[PDB]
C-alpha cells in the first residue's frame, strides 16, 4: 500500500532482521552474565582454570546452563566510566586471597575493593559470589602468623578455621545492603575442583530470587 | 634543584595564561546578546521511535545524508537504521558486545564501535559479498575507547580510557599521531567542521585542542568541577560546548581562549551525557541522567525546551548534517528521532 | 561472485525440467533472487522472483501455474521448476541477485546463463533498436516509460543494463542516475519519469552491445525491447 | 628523580606554547558567535521550525 | 423456567 | 410438601451489597488496569485479570436495582443476555488469570533453567489468548439461552434460562445438571487444583531457597510463604461457597433433602454469590499491588 516495490523488499529485509535481532535476544536472554573482579595477583586464574587487551570472555557450560565470565582485569582506568556497563550482570564473582592476610595492606585494599563494588549504586540488586582463595597455603601461613596482622581487634586462635571464618565474616559485614543481595560465600584451593558447583548452584539461587521479585512475590 | 625550578616556571606560567584570560574578558556572551531576542519556547515531537535493540544503548552516529544512523549497544550489535522509514539496513554482530561509541564515515562506507576490548572495528558496509564485514581491527590503544570518529575512508580519530587519542591510518592499521597531554580517562572527540582540528573532554575536567597532523595541544580548557563525557564543536569550528558531571554545559571560544558562557539551572543537578548543536548553533542540546535532554538557548543560557520521554538516560545525541532532526539514544534500547 | 546455471538442453513439448543455479562467493541467503530468460533472437523478459527468506514470490503472468521458484539456502542454490513448458519458453535463463534496502544496487551481477529448448504492465518503449556508432564519439539511447516511474518516494526506479555479444547483462545504472559499481563514470542516466536517457560521453569499443531499460517500480519487472550500438 | 624532571620539562613546554598565543577579545568572539547564528537562523529547521510539507519525518 | 433458581440472579448457571 | 419463600430482609441487604462491591471494585481494578496498561513478567496476566474482574463486577449495578425492584428488570432483552454473558465469562476469565498466574510463576520459580523455553512459548500472550477464548466458549449458552419475560404466576420482568430451545421436559433437568457440573469443574475443581500445585511447589522452592539462620532470609522466607498462603486460601474462600451451593442445590433435585434444607440454601445462595465480588474487589491488592516497586510507581502515575 503506497510503498514501491524496492520498499516493500526493504521492509522485509527489516523485518527479518528484526527476526533475527529477537532470536539472539532469546538466547541472550537465558545465559548467565558473571563480572569477575579481584585484587591483583588474586587467584583470579585459579578459578577461571576450573570454569574453562580488554575484556577477556570465558565461556562455559555446566548442567545445561550457559555462562559467560567477564574478566575487567587490566582495564586500568577510572571504574566509575565503565563499571556502569556491567549493571543488570546476574553475579558478581569476587576473588579475595587468603594467603595475603599478613601482606596499605593487601587484605585491606581488597576489602575497600569489595565495599567500593560491594555498594556501588549499580549494583544495589546485584549479589556476589565471594571465592576466598588458597586457603592450603593460609591453613599454613596462619599457624606461623596472626591473623591480627590485618585485624588487630581479632580475638580468636591462629588456626585455619576461626581464621578464615573471621575473614569471611568481616567481608560479609561490608554488605550494607544485606536485605537486598546475598553473598554467597566459598573457600578454595588449586586443586579443588567444584568451583564450577558452588558457581552453579549460587546462581541457581540468584535466578530463583530474581524471578520471585519480578514475579511480584517480592 | 632542576624540578623546583621547572615546576615553578609552569606555576609562572599558568598566571600568564590566567591574566591574559582576564585582560581578554572584557565582557560576557549574556552582556553582548543580552538584548538579540529569545528563540521561546522550543518545542519538538517525536517523529520516529526506532524499535530494536534490546540492551542499553550508548552511541549513535548520524550519516552525512541525515537519513541513514548508526546505533550502537550493549547486545553485540550496531543496527543502520532508515531513520525515515524506521527500516532496519544493517544488523552488525560484533566481536565484543561492550561497545561504548560507534561513528559513521562521513562516504557512508564505513562504520566503526567499539569499547571495553580497547579496539576500535571499522566494518564495510559497501562489499561484493552483500554482508557487512570487519575490515581493520585498529588495536593499540591500552584502556577501553570511549569515542571514535571519522576524517576520511582512511582515517579515523579515537579516544581511551588510557588518557590519549590517536590518529589511525586504517589501510595499514597504524597509529600515525598520538596525542598524549591528558591526565585522566578521554571521554569524547568532537572534529573540526574543517578536520583539521578537533577536541576532547577527559576525567581532569579539562578539555583540549588537538592538531590533527602536528600532533601538539594547541589549548587546554578548564573551568568544569568534575569529568568531562561529552563535548562538540559550534558550527563555525570557533567554540565548542562540553557536558560534565557536574550538571553543568559550558560554551569555551578557542579564538579568545575563554569559556563564555554557563548553562545550568537549580532544577538540574544531575550529569550530562552528550552534547551537540542545532544547524545555526543558535541551540544547544544536552542530555541528561534524569532521562530527559534540554535545549539551551545557546547565546542566553535560558532553557529554550525539554525533549522528554526516554525511561532511562540519554546516552547519546546527534543532530542531522541539515538540521531537520535530533535523535536520542538512551538505556532504555530505544531511539527517539525529534522535531 | 560467481552464479552458475545448470540444467538445460532438450525437452519435449509438454514436458518438465528443473534448472538450478549454483552460488557461490557472496552472502546467498542475504540477497532475493531472480529468474530472466532471453529468446534467441529476442529481448530480456523476467520470469520469477524470489525474495531472500523466501518471505515474497513473484511471478510473470506468462508462466503462473507453470514455474515454480524456490531457494536452498544451506546448499546456496537457486532453483525453477518448470512444468508444461511450451515452445515459447525456449530461452537463455539467467540467474540474477538482488538485494533491497536504503541505498542498495539490485540486479547488480547476473550469472552466466543456461539453455534451454523446447522441440496493466508498464511497457517500456525503446523505440530505436540500433545506433551505428564510433569509438571516441559519444552515443545516447532513449527509453520511454508508458507509466511515471517516479515515486512519491523520490525514486525513479529504472535500470539500465549492457549485454555485450558474447556476455551475460550487466548493471549500469539503478534508480535513473546512481551510476552501479564497477562501472566506468563514462555511464549518466537522468529522466523526467516517463522519458530517460542514458548519456555515453566517449564510447569504446568495450562499450558495444545491447542497452536494455528494465523499470522496477511494480511487478512484473519489464524490459525495454533494447538498443543495439553497432560498432 | 630523572622521571620527574622529564615531566615537569613536558609541563614547562607545553604550557609555553599555549601562553605564547594570539588571543582576541571575548566581547569579538561573542560577536562573531551570535552574528554566525543570525545569519544562518533562516537554515535551521530546529530552531525555525519548516511546514509539513518540507519534514522528512512528516 | 426448570431451574428453582434461574430468576433473581446473574448466575444463568 | 413445603412452602418455599424468600428472606425478607434480602431484598434491600443484596442490592447494596452489589453496590459497595461494584464500588470498591472498580476503583481496585481500575487503579490496577491503569498502572499496567498505561506505563516485569506477567504484567499481561495482571492486566488480563483487571480487565475480567473490572467487567464482571461493572455490571452489578443493573442486578442491584432488579433485585431491589423486587426482581423486575427494566433494562430488556438486551441486556439479560449480555448482562448475564459477561458476567459469566468472567468467572472463567477472573480464575483463568489466577490460574495463569500460579503457572507462569512456577515455571518461573521452580526450574528457572529447564523451564526458561517452555515459558516463553506457552505463557504471556498464548496463555492469555487462550484463556480468553475459551472462556468466551465456555459461557456461549448464557448469551443464547438467557431471555426476558414476564410469567404469569408473577406479572414481573426477570432474566431466566428456559432451556426450551434445547431441552425436553425428559431432559431440562439434566441440561440444567450438565451446565452447572461442568461449569464448576472447568470453572474451579480444575483451575483451583492448577494453583494449589503451582504455588505448592512455588511454596517447596522458597523454603530451600530462603535460609532460616539469616533474619534477612528468614524475613522473607516468612512472607513470600504467608502470601502463597492468602492467595491459594482467598481464592477457595472466595469462590468455594458459590461453588458448593450451586452443586448441593442442584443435587437437591435428584436426593431426598428436607425441603427446608433446601429452603436455606435458596436463601443463603444470593449471599454466597455476593461472595465472588469480594474476589474481583481483593485481586487488585493480592496480583498487583504486592510488590513494592509498583506500590510506589502507581501512587507517582496517580499524583
Amino acid at each position: 500500500c503506497t510503498l514501491s516495490a524496492e520498499d516493500k523488499a526493504a521492509v522485509e529485509r527489516s523485518k527479518m532482521i528484526d527476526r533475527n535481532l529477537r532470536e539472539d535476544g532469546e538466547k541472550a536472554a537465558r545465559e548467565v552474565k558473571l563480572l569477575l573482579l579481584g585484587a591483583g595477583e588474586s587467584g583470579k586464574n585459579t578459578i577461571v582454570k576450573q570454569m574453562k587487551t580488554g575484556i577477556v570472555e570465558t565461556h562455559f557450560t555446566f548442567k545445561d546452563l550457559h555462562f559467560k565470565m567477564f574478566d575487567v582485569g587490566a582495564q586500568r582506568s577510572e571504574r566509575k566510566k565503565w563499571i556502569h556497563c556491567f549493571e543488570g550482570v546476574t553475579a558478581i564473582i569476587f576473588c579475595v586471597a587468603l594467603s595475603d592476610y599478613d601482606l596499605m595492606n593487601r587484605m585491606h585494599a581488597s576489602m575497600k575493593l569489595f565495599d567500593s563494588i560491594c555498594n556501588n549504586k549499580w549494583f544495589t540488586d546485584t549479589s556476589i559470589i565471594l571465592f576466598l582463595n588458597k586457603k592450603d597455603l593460609f591453613e599454613e601461613k596462619i599457624k606461623k602468623s596472626p591473623l591480627t596482622i590485618c585485624y588487630p581487634e581479632y580475638a580468636g586462635s591462629n588456626t585455619y578455621e576461626e581464621a578464615a571464618a573471621y575473614i569471611q565474616c568481616q567481608f560479609e559485614d561490608l554488605n550494607k545492603r544485606k536485605d537486598t543481595k546475598e553473598i554467597y560465600t566459598h573457600f578454595t584451593c588449586s586443586t579443588d575442583t567444584k568451583n564450577v558447583q558452588f558457581v552453579f548452584d549460587a546462581v541457581t539461587d540468584v535466578i530463583i530470587k530474581n524471578n520471585l521479585k519480578d514475579c511480584g512475590l517480592f | 634543584s632542576e624540578l623546583d625550578q621547572l615546576r615553578q616556571e609552569a606555576e609562572q606560567l599558568k598566571n600568564q595564561i590566567r591574566d591574559a584570560r582576564k585582560a581578554c574578558a572584557d565582557a560576557t556572551l549574556s552582556q553582548i546578546t543580552n538584548n538579540i531576542d529569545p528563540v521561546g519556547r522550543i518545542q519538538m515531537r517525536t517523529r520516529r521511535t526506532l524499535r530494536g535493540h534490546l540492551a542499553k544503548i550508548y552511541a549513535m552516529h548520524w550519516g552525512t545524508d541525515s537519513r541513514l544512523l548508526v546505533s550502537a549497544s550493549q547486545d553485540g550489535k550496531l543496527i543502520i537504521w532508515d531513520s525515515y522509514t524506521t527500516n532496519k539496513v544493517h544488523a552488525i554482530p560484533l566481536r565484543s558486545s561492550w561497545v561504548m561509541t560507534c561513528a559513521y564515515a562521513p562516504s557512508g562506507n564505513y562504520v566503526a564501535c567499539g569499547g571495553l576490548d580497547n579496539i576500535c572495528s571499522i566494518y564495510n558496509l559497501k562489499t561484493r559479498e552483500g554482508n557487512v564485514r570487519v575490515s581493520r581491527e585498529l588495536a593499540g590503544h591500552t584502556g577501553y575507547l570511549s569515542c571514535c570518529r571519522f576524517l576520511d575512508d582512511n582515517q579515523i580519530v579515537t579516544s581511551s580510557g588510557d588518557t590519549t587519542c590517536a590518529l589511525w591510518d586504517i589501510e595499514t592499521g597504524q597509529q600515525t599521531t598520538t596525542f598524549t597531554g591528558h591526565t585522566g580517562d578521554v571521554m569524547s572527540l568532537s572534529l573540526a567542521p574543517d578536520t583539521r582540528l578537533f577536541v576532547s573532554g577527559a576525567c581532569d575536567a579539562s578539555a583540549k585542542l588537538w592538531d590533527v597532523r602536528e600532533g601538539m595541544c594547541r589549548q587546554t580548557f578548564t573551568g568544569h568541577e568534575s569529568d568531562i563525557n561529552a563535548i562538540c564543536f559550534f558550527p563555525n569550528g570557533n567554540a565548542f560546548a562540553t557536558g560534565s558531571d557536574d550538571a553543568t554545559c559550558r560554551l569555551f571560544d578557542l579564538r579568545a581562549d575563554q569559556e563564555l558562557m554557563t548553562y545550568s539551572h537549580d532544577n538540574i543537578i544531575c550529569g550530562i551525557t552528550s552534547v551537540s548543536f542545532s544547524k545555526s548553533g543558535r541551540l544547544l542540546l544536552a542530555g541528561y541522567d534524569d532521562f530527559n535532554c534540554n535545549v539551551w538557548d545557546a547565546l542566553k543560557a535560558d532553557r529554550a525546551g525539554v525533549l522528554a520521554g526516554h525511561d532511562n538516560r540519554v546516552s547519546c545525541l546527534g543532530v542531522t548534517d541539515d538540521g531537520m532532526a535530533v535523535a536520542t539514544g538512551s538505556w532504555d534500547s530505544f531511539l527517539k528521532i525529534w522535531n | 561472485v560467481q552464479l552458475v546455471e545448470s540444467g538445460g538442453g532438450l525437452v519435449q513439448p509438454g514436458g518438465s525440467r528443473k534448472l538450478s543455479c549454483s552460488a557461490s562467493g557472496f552472502a546467498f541467503s542475504s540477497f532475493g533472487m531472480h529468474w530472466v530468460r532471453q529468446a534467441p533472437e529476442k529481448g530480456l523478459e523476467w520470469v520469477a522472483y524470489i525474495s531472500s527468506g523466501s518471505g515474497t514470490i513473484y511471478y510473470a503472468d506468462t508462466v503462473k501455474g507453470r514455474f515454480t521458484i524456490s531457494r536452498d539456502d544451506p546448499k546456496n542454490t537457486l532453483f525453477l521448476q518448470m512444468t508444461s513448458l511450451r515452445s515459447e519458453d525456449t530461452a537463455m535463463y539467467y540467474c540474477v541477485r538482488s538485494i533491497y534496502y536504503y541505498g542498495s544496487s539490485p540486479f547488480d551481477f547476473w550469472g552466466q546463463g543456461t539453455t534451454l529448448t523446447v522441440s496493466s504492465d508498464i511497457v517500456m518503449t525503446q523505440a530505436t533498436s540500433s545506433v551505428p556508432v564510433t569509438p571516441g564519439e559519444s552515443v545516447s539511447i532513449s527509453c520511454r516509460s508508458s507509466k511515471s516511474l517516479l515515486h512519491s518516494n523520490g525514486n525513479t526506479y529504472l535500470y539500465w543494463f549492457l549485454q555485450r555479444p558474447g556476455q551475460s547483462p550487466q548493471l549500469l545504472i539503478y534508480r535513473m542516475s546512481n551510476l552501479a559499481s564497477g562501472v566506468p563514470d563514462r555511464f549518466s542516466g537522468s529522466g523526467s519519469g516517463t522519458a530517460f536517457t542514458l548519456t555515453i560521453s566517449r564510447l569504446e569499443a568495450e562499450d558495444v552491445g545491447v542497452y536494455y531499460c528494465m523499470q522496477h517500480l511494480e511487478y512484473p519487472l519489464t524490459f525495454g525491447a533494447g538498443t543495439k550500438l553497432e560498432l | 628523580n630523572t622521571a620527574s624532571i622529564a615531566q615537569a620539562r613536558k609541563l614547562v613546554e607545553q604550557l609555553k606554547m599555549e601562553a605564547n598565543i594570539d588571543r582576541i577579545k571575548v566581547s569579538k568572539a561573542a560577536a562573531d558567535l551570535m552574528a554566525y547564528c543570525e545569519a544562518h537562523a533562516k537554515e535551521d529547521p530546529l530552531l525555525t521550525p519548516v511546514p509539513a510539507s518540507e519534514n522528512p519525518f512528516r | 423456567c426448570r431451574p428453582r433458581l434461574c430468576h433473581k440472579g446473574p448466575a444463568p448457571f | 410438601e413445603c412452602e418455599y419463600t424468600d428472606w425478607k430482609s434480602s431484598g434491600a441487604l443484596i442490592p447494596a451489597i452489589y453496590m459497595l462491591v461494584f464500588l470498591l471494585g472498580t476503583t481496585g481494578n481500575g487503579l490496577v488496569l491503569w498502572t499496567v496498561f498505561r506505563s516485569r513478567s506477567a504484567d499481561i496476566f495482571i492486566a488480563s485479570l483487571a480487565v475480567a474482574d473490572l467487567t464482571f463486577v461493572v455490571t452489578l449495578p443493573l442486578w442491584a436495582t432488579y433485585t431491589y425492584r423486587d426482581y423486575d428488570w427494566p433494562f430488556g432483552t438486551f441486556f439479560c443476555k449480555l448482562s448475564s454473558y459477561l458476567i459469566f465469562v468472567n468467572m472463567y476469565a477472573s480464575v483463568f488469570c489466577l490460574t495463569g498466574l500460579s503457572f507462569d510463576r512456577y515455571l518461573a520459580i521452580v526450574r528457572p533453567v529447564a523451564n526458561a523455553r517452555l515459558r516463553l512459548r506457552v505463557s504471556g500472550a498464548v496463555a492469555t489468548a487462550v484463556l480468553w477464548v475459551l472462556a468466551a466458549l465456555l459461557a456461549m449458552p448464557v448469551m443464547v439461552l438467557r431471555t426476558t419475560g414476564d410469567l404469569e404466576n408473577t406479572t414481573k420482568v426477570q432474566c431466566y434460562m428456559d432451556y426450551s430451545m434445547v431441552a425436553t421436559v425428559s431432559s431440562e433437568w439434566a441440561w440444567e445438571v450438565g451446565l452447572g457440573v461442568s461449569s464448576t469443574t472447568v470453572g474451579f475443581v480444575v483451575p483451583f487444583t492448577i494453583m494449589l500445585t503451582c504455588y505448592f511447589f512455588i511454596a517447596q522452592t522458597i523454603a530451600g531457597h530462603f535460609r532460616k539462620e539469616r533474619i534477612e532470609g528468614l524475613r522473607k522466607r516468612r512472607r513470600l510463604l504467608s502470601i502463597i498462603v492468602v492467595l491459594v486460601v482467598t481464592f477457595a474462600l472466595c469462590w468455594m461457597p458459590y461453588h458448593l451451593v450451586k452443586t448441593l442445590y442442584m443435587l437437591g433435585s435428584l436426593l431426598h433433602w428436607p425441603c427446608d434444607f433446601d429452603l436455606f440454601l435458596m436463601n443463603i445462595f444470593p449471599y454466597c454469590t455476593c461472595i465472588s465480588y469480594v474476589n474481583s474487589c481483593l485481586n487488585p491488592f493480592l496480583y498487583a499491588f504486592f510488590d513494592p516497586r509498583f506500590r510506589q510507581a502507581c501512587t507517582s502515575m496517580l499524583c
